[PDB]
């Protein structure tokens, strides 16, 4: 066994070894590893990306008008994101700038992807980490409904539907058939709610699997279809008609009208449903906002999103702040540059990819994807990896740094961001969720801190979605109706050898798409996505990635039953197809 | 009383079919899994992470060997012998292999189980590859798209379920129902193509007016599926309604048919 010091934790693989593999209840494939001390607390952490495709290499010598459909596909769970990513970086490669009308469609269906991703996260991804589903099944009725009416003006509280929805579930599991309930950690001591709030809890956790199907219907309005709808660079596909003939055959006011109430009905079940649920889960779990801080207390990173100037992605047009933060030093909020080769770096020295030289990490114009699976000494073989060797490469997932620093991304650290540049709306809106919880501040750098934030991201984003909306018919009153530029649509037009960046923040973190074209084809293609951060392998200097960090130093119950380490794996909302890409 | 078991399993995926599924209208995926299906296994949704995923996973095919539908979203690798996809510490593939051998029937959701899909696309860099290439004593429902109508998959359920038969499939394994017509034989825009009426460049006249995008590049000639009729969200839209061609999302190799914007041949 060896130890060594990083980030102020000590990284000692002395102890048992733990293996979770498969990770559920995140999207594709992850193995996490740990070791613990004589006291059951993580000593170890070792972060496994267990899939890889190579976008990046299949994305060589594509059309850059068609990248946005192939990287779509990276994930169908932040579903349009990287369509917006490719789109923003042909477009900057090449020198196009969208209509207003273009840029504020793009705005809504990112915000409408916030929405949804973040919804379903939190009930169908991580709730069944805080919700005790079968202890729902002893729960009274009457005091459900009263704890309900107690947290929210919800509509659904009556004692008759929570009867119902208890009913439902003792029904489902009576025949031994228990689905995805079987096998769970059902009784863990850490569940700490009481049974009135898991039934209250499940009882949403089905609402929202309904609901959720509604809120995408935004982006098929505008998009054609959810998951994977369309793009194009240049603007948006969907053409406006609002008062002349043939607007039949486009977005008319019925559309528009559909779209706006899918936004009124969004915001109402994220305001009335998630939000008291998501502080629910606070008040009942305090202790966990100073569990799983890990680099939330170090460095944070967010590259900003949301332009609201047309074109214009600079500090003042973007509404979803950027910047980093490092060393704790959350009063020097630092610009972030995606073209210096100094500032976003990819090291594969325990990734199985190929450099040159693995001792030195590669900006992304400079970037490498060259697949080597090499797990060296794993303790079984080359097709039986029964304890990866965190030592060496254990992991298809590249290691971003940013100035060489290990960052974390994600609704925390864009909250974190946003607090520390004076956001007076954030500053506002998390000193009231802390009050709120008797929690100080630093309560928010923690496993239950990320939880809260997605929250009221989701929030944020019901807002913009207005916001937005009401921005576009602002443009149509004033018979501005243009989605599309295609002044430089043909290959003709372009330079001969340009590069660009896309930008944004998806819904788990900072995201970049850099693009070289060469003679109308992709000559590069690289992505460093919010979950190649998080989920990052180690560096040359054995510094920790943001999962690795947060599982550090972490208490378990029963180490058989990894529930404490799925709780903060899960906070961050891992996406694994994303990571690898 | 009841429900019969279902292994849902993930290889090489974005998890746009999962999702998908989770979108249906009628039944709701809600109403699907409480009281159509036994849902038993699903990396994505189920409790059970790590050894206790795979206690499941071994007690469901075995307790129901012969008696489980297997459905599979994504697919295996065959390159750096399947380890660019690993599940429990071993090659994906070995899960597929194993969930297969007990399954009465297997559904190929998507493009990914049923063709490759992006992964596969040139150069294929893992070796991806379908379903119905490496499980060959089987029978296997392909339901391809990228991902299916979610309506779609819930309909093949329900059928599958209300009618204790498999669906009658085309020469490829497509169900007849939904695959056995083409988008541009069911499109809304015909007359504009029938007229020579088409979109010449993004936002143009044309294009408000709802013509037809075949300069455009759009797939819908070569492409079996059922957006044209059935559409996607709950009937609100599909791609071409949007105004942006068919991609040819359904169809084997439709990445490597040329470029999106280049008219059918
Ligand atoms: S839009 Fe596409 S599917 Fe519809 S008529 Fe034109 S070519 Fe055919
Ligand atoms: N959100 C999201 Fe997917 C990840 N990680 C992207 O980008
Ligand atoms: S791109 Fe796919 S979703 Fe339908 S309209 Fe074409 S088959
Ligand atoms: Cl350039
Ligand atoms: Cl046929
Ligand atoms: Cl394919
Ligand atoms: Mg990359
Ligand atoms: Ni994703």
């Amino acid at each position: 066994s060896t130890q060594y010091e990083t980030q102020g934790y000590t990284i000692n693989n002395a102890g048992r070894r733990l293996v979770v593999d498969p990770i559920t209840r995140i999207e594709g494939h992850m193995r996490c590893e740990v070791n613990i001390n004589d006291q059951n607390v993580i000593t170890n952490a070792v972060s496994c990306g267990t899939m890889f495709r190579g976008l990046e290499i299949i994305l060589q010598g594509r059309d850059p008008r068609d990248a946005w459909a192939f990287v779509e596909r990276i994930c169908g769970v932040c579903t349009g994101v990287h369509a917006l990513a490719s789109v923003y970086a042909i477009e900057d490669a090449i020198g196009i700038k969208v209509p207003d009308n273009a840029n504020i469609i793009r705005n809504i269906m990112l915000a409408t992807l916030w929405c949804h991703d973040h919804l379903v996260h939190f009930y169908q991804l991580a709730g069944m980490d805080w919700i005790d589903v079968l202890d729902a099944l002893k729960a009274d009725p009457r005091k459900t409904s009263e704890l309900a009416q107690s947290l929210s003006s919800w509509p659904k509280s009556s004692p008759g539907y929570f009867f119902d929805v208890q009913n439902r579930l003792k029904k489902f599991v009576e025949g031994g058939q228990l689905g995805i309930f079987r096998n769970g950690y059902w009784g863990h001591p850490q569940y700490k709610l009481p049974p009135e709030a898991n039934l209250m809890g499940f009882a949403h956790y089905l609402e929202a699997l309904d609901f959720q199907r509604e809120i995408v219907k935004i982006h098929a309005v505008f998009g054609g279809k959810n998951p994977h709808p369309n793009w194009i660079v240049g603007g948006m596909p969907c053409a406006i008609n609002i008062d002349e003939s043939g607007a039949v055959g486009a977005v008319n006011m019925e559309r528009l009208n559909l779209v706006q109430s899918i936004i009124t009905r969004t915001a109402d079940f994220i305001n009335n449903v998630m939000i008291p649920d998501a502080l629910a889960i606070g008040q009942f779990n305090k202790p966990w906002s100073e569990i799983g801080t890990g680099l939330s207390d170090k460095c944070v990173l967010s590259y900003g999103a949301f332009p609201d100037i047309a074109n214009d992605f600079g500090e003042k047009s973007l509404l979803m702040p950027g910047g980093a933060v490092i060393n704790g030093d959350f009063n020097n909020v630092l610009p972030v540059d995606l073209v210096d080769p100094q500032q976003v770096q990819e090291f594969v020295d325990h990734a199985w990819y190929r450099y040159p030289n693995d001792q030195v990490g590669r900006h992304p114009f400079d970037g490498i994807t060259d697949p080597w699976y090499n797990p060296g000494d794993v303790k079984g073989s080359d097709t039986n990896i029964q304890q990866l060797n965190e030592q060496e490469r254990y992991s298809w997932i590249k290691a971003p740094r940013w100035r060489g620093n290990a960052m974390e991304v994600g609704p925390l650290a864009r909250t974190l961001i946003a607090y520390h540049k004076g956001d007076a709306a954030t500053v506002e809106s998390v000193d009231r969720m802390m009050s709120a919880l008797n929690l100080p501040l630093s309560g928010i750098q923690s496993t239950l801190g990320r939880i809260l934030c997605r929250a009221h991201e989701a929030q944020w984003a019901a807002g913009k979605l207005q916001y937005f909306f009401d921005k576009l018919m602002t443009n149509l009153k004033n018979g501005n109706l243009a989605t599309a530029s295609t002044e430089k649509w043909e290959p003709a037009t372009w330079p001969t050898e340009c590069r660009g960046v896309g930008f944004t923040e998806a819904p788990r973190g900072a995201l970049g798409h850099w693009a070289a074209i060469r003679d109308g084809k992709i000559d590069l293609y690289q992505c460093v996505v919010p979950t190649t951060w998080n989920a990052s392998p180690r560096d040359p200097k054995g510094q920790i990635g943001a999962y690795e960090a947060a599982l550090m130093n972490t208490k378990m119950a029963i180490p058989e039953q990894p529930l404490e380490i799925l709780r903060t794996l899960h906070s961050f909302d891992p996406c694994l197809a994303c990571s690898t890409h | 009383k009841p429900r019969i078991p279902v292994v849902w399993i993930h290889g090489l995926e974005c998890t746009c079919c999962t999702e998908s599924f989770i979108r249906s209208a009628h039944p709701l995926a809600k109403d699907v899994i409480l009281s159509l299906i036994s849902l038993d296994y699903d990396d994505t949704l189920m409790a059970a992470a790590g050894t206790q995923a795979e206690e499941v996973f071994e007690d469901i095919i075995t307790q129901y060997n012969g008696k489980y539908i297997l459905a599979v979203e994504g697919n295996p690798p065959l390159g750096e012998q399947g380890m660019f996809c690993i599940s429990s510490g071993r090659p994906f593939i070995e899960k597929l292999k194993r969930a297969a051998a007990g399954a009465s029937a297997i559904i190929a959701w998507g493009t990914c189980a049923s063709w490759g899909c992006v992964q596969a696309a040139r150069p294929n860099p893992t070796q991806a590859t379908p379903i119905d290439k490496v499980i060959t004593d089987k029978p296997i429902i392909k339901v391809p798209g990228c991902p299916p109508i979610p309506d779609v998959m819930s309909a093949i359920i329900t059928y599958m379920v209300t009618f204790d038969r498999l669906p009658d499939v085309d020469r490829m394994g497509r169900p007849l129902m939904f695959y056995g017509q083409r988008i541009h034989d069911k499109c809304y825009r015909r007359a504009h193509f029938d007229a020579g009426e088409f979109v010449q460049s993004w936002d143009d006249d044309a294009a408000r007016k709802g013509y037809c995008l075949y300069k455009m590049g759009c797939k819908g000639p070569t492409t079996y599926n059922a957006c044209s009729s059935t559409r996607w969200n709950d009937g609100v839209s599909f791609p071409i309604q949007s105004g942006h061609g068919c991609l040819g999302c359904a169809e084997n190799g439709f990445w490597d048919r040329g470029s999106f914007y280049s008219r059918v041949v």
